[PDB]
């Protein structure tokens, strides 16, 4: 059964059960292997597991992770995946000492908007992008992967899971308690992992919700009703909120250029409808010159 | 964010050829009928009421149990044991707070064990090879729902409703696709109360007409006047909440004008 595979070190935990390396005695491929502990009179298989199989599946495409099969015993389930050779939060903290090269970054930029362009265009949000989750090949390729908290969405959406996205990638629809939110929740989070891409640290790391916000508030500014229509009413929304000014984009991100930082900008516009979506952002000036180049190894 | 409004309901198109069940299905079952699964639908129905699931859920449930039933024999003391291991999967795709398999074990009467069901629902991850993302006639309405002027919140709830019996019967609706059925419970829901009809932009995106719609759009016709004698009453009783502005109480149209 599990007959053919060769397990070779285990590579970590990510949303929900572990994942190995492991080679195809047959064939030679290596592969990542998703474990995932069954346990019956219990809930069975779990809602995370169904979810990402069958969205995974839809998903064929250069950038997102491919899910090559599914080992079904009675009790384990073993999800089978194209392996690849780090993370970019691994790869960033190794690139600390002479960062990442631009070319790299636009088109790691440029290959995750597809990658996310595929997702929306197929009603799947991923709600959960952040660097350990966005895998490199020694090729120059990067990848979307776990989808752990994907999920399949409708035209107009509906209210989904709040407790969405890691705290310091997470969206100010989510923060402050919309009860709609959608795919402009991804494209904030690539916004985020743009700026550290360049800056080599996370945009806005808080220690909290209001410390997210305020974080948030702080670089672009407190928003309002002109820059957000709606905003004062929201949920979790606070008319003590501390009213910021908004800091000039170039000393967010001070290595960009005039494209970048529209780009960038883009990307984190406060109000959701204005946020540029994956499909856009692929034709922005930031790209005209994008190519491939392949990451030190 | 009709960013990927065209690209999606172009995917979901395809895929509900793909994801559709074999028509002819229920004259290869030897042990059970359509008024069989009729009675089965009608549960879920109420079940989605007693655990508060949504629409959605209803109607995910029921493709599974059509596409698993499309393929695999089954005795009537199991149809039950089908219906429920489709509804945890459909309720652990779509739903916020899946009811636990516990509930699902409860409201079976303690019919079947807690181990069959978990076995069941492996055996549905099987036989439909974990394809859980099947489009359904909600999603093709909401999408509808976007071309009101103005949005008619009757109309959008006479259109759930319509499409929501569609599931009961497999004679005549396993003929029809979701985008059909969307589309004649889209019209039917639009005439009844506002007297208006397909609008020419749903012809644009579609590519449907009153003359594509008809066929469905005369069945869903006749179920819509028998509604209150059909045997399975429990999606009248719900569309009585004030929730879907009680609209089963509407009167149907007497006829169609096409
Ligand atoms: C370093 C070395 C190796 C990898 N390789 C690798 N890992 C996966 O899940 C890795 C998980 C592990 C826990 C944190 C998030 C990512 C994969 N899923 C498909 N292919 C995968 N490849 C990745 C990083």
């Amino acid at each position: 059964s599990m007959e053919n595979f060769q397990k070779v070190e285990k590579i970590g935990e990510g949303t929900y059960g572990v994942v190995y390396k492991a080679r195809n005695k047959l064939t030679g491929e290596v592969v990542a292997l998703k474990k995932i502990r069954l346990d019956t009179e219990t809930e069975g298989v779990p809602s995370t597991a169904i979810r990402e199989i069958s969205l995974l599946k839809e998903l064929n495409h250069p950038n997102i992770v491919k899910l090559l099969d599914v080992i079904h015993t009675e009790n384990k389930l073993y999800l089978v995946f194209e392996f690849l050779h780090q993370d970019l939060k691994k790869f960033m903290d190794a690139s600390a000492l002479t960062g990442i090269p631009l070319p790299l970054i636009k088109s790691y930029l440029f290959q995750l908007l597809q990658g996310l362009a595929f997702c929306h265009s197929h009603r799947v949000l991923h709600r959960d992008l952040k660097p350990q989750n966005l895998l490199i090949n020694t090729e120059g390729a990067i990848k979307l992967a776990d989808f752990g908290l994907a999920r399949a969405f409708g035209v107009p959406v509906r209210t989904y899971t709040h407790e969405v996205v890691t705290l310091w990638y997470r969206a100010p629809e989510i923060l402050l308690g919309c009860k709609y939110y959608s795919t402009a929740v991804d494209i904030w989070s690539l916004g985020c992992i743009f700026a550290e891409m360049v800056t080599r640290r996370a945009l806005f790391p808080g220690d909290s919700e209001i410390d997210q916000l305020f974080r948030i508030f702080r670089t672009l500014g407190t928003p309002d009703e002109v820059v957000w229509p709606g905003v004062t009413s929201m949920p979790d929304y606070k008319p003590s909120f501390p009213k910021w000014a908004r800091q000039d984009f170039s000393k967010v991100v001070p290595p960009l250029d005039e494209d970048g930082r529209s780009l960038l900008s883009q990307m984190l516009h406060y109000d959701p409808n204005k946020r540029i979506s994956a499909k856009a952002a692929l034709a922005h000036p930031f790209f005209q010159d994008v190519t491939k180049p392949v990451p030190h190894l | 964010v009709p960013d990927y409004h065209e690209d999606i309901h172009t995917y979901l198109r395809e895929m509900e050829v793909k994801c559709k069940p074999k028509v002819g299905y229920m004259k290869k079952q030897p042990d059970i009928t359509n008024s069989m699964r009729a009675i089965l639908v009608d549960w879920l129905v109420e079940v989605g009421e007693e655990y508060k699931l949504q629409n959605e859920t209803l109607h995910l449930a029921v493709n599974y149990i059509d596409r698993f039933l499309s393929s695999m024999s089954v005795l009537r003391g199991k149809l039950q044991l089908v219906g429920t291991a489709a509804m945890l999967l459909a309720s652990k795709f779509e739903e916020i707070y899946p009811p636990e398999v516990a509930e699902f074990v409860y409201i079976t009467d303690d019919t079947y064990t807690k181990k069959q069901v978990l076995r069941m629902e492996h055996l549905v991850l099987k036989v439909l090879t974990f394809d859980l993302a099947a489009p359904t006639v909600n999603q093709f309405l909401t999408q509808y729902f976007l071309h009101q002027q103005p949005a008619n919140c009757k109309v959008e709830s006479l259109a759930m409703f319509l499409g929501e019996l569609s599931l009961i019967d497999a004679d005549p609706y396993l003929k029809y696709l979701p985008s059909v059925i969307a589309g004649a419970a889209f019209h039917l829901a639009l005439y009844t109360v506002t007297g208006q009809s397909w609008p020419e932009s749903l012809i644009r995106k579609t590519g449907y007409t009153l003359e594509s719609l008809k066929p469905c759009l005369m069945d869903l016709h006749q179920t819509y006047l028998k509604a209150p004698q059909h045997a399975q009453q429990s999606i009248r009783e719900k569309y009585k909440n004030s929730k879907y502005h009680g609209v089963s109480l509407l009167n149907p149209p007497e006829t169609l004008n096409l």
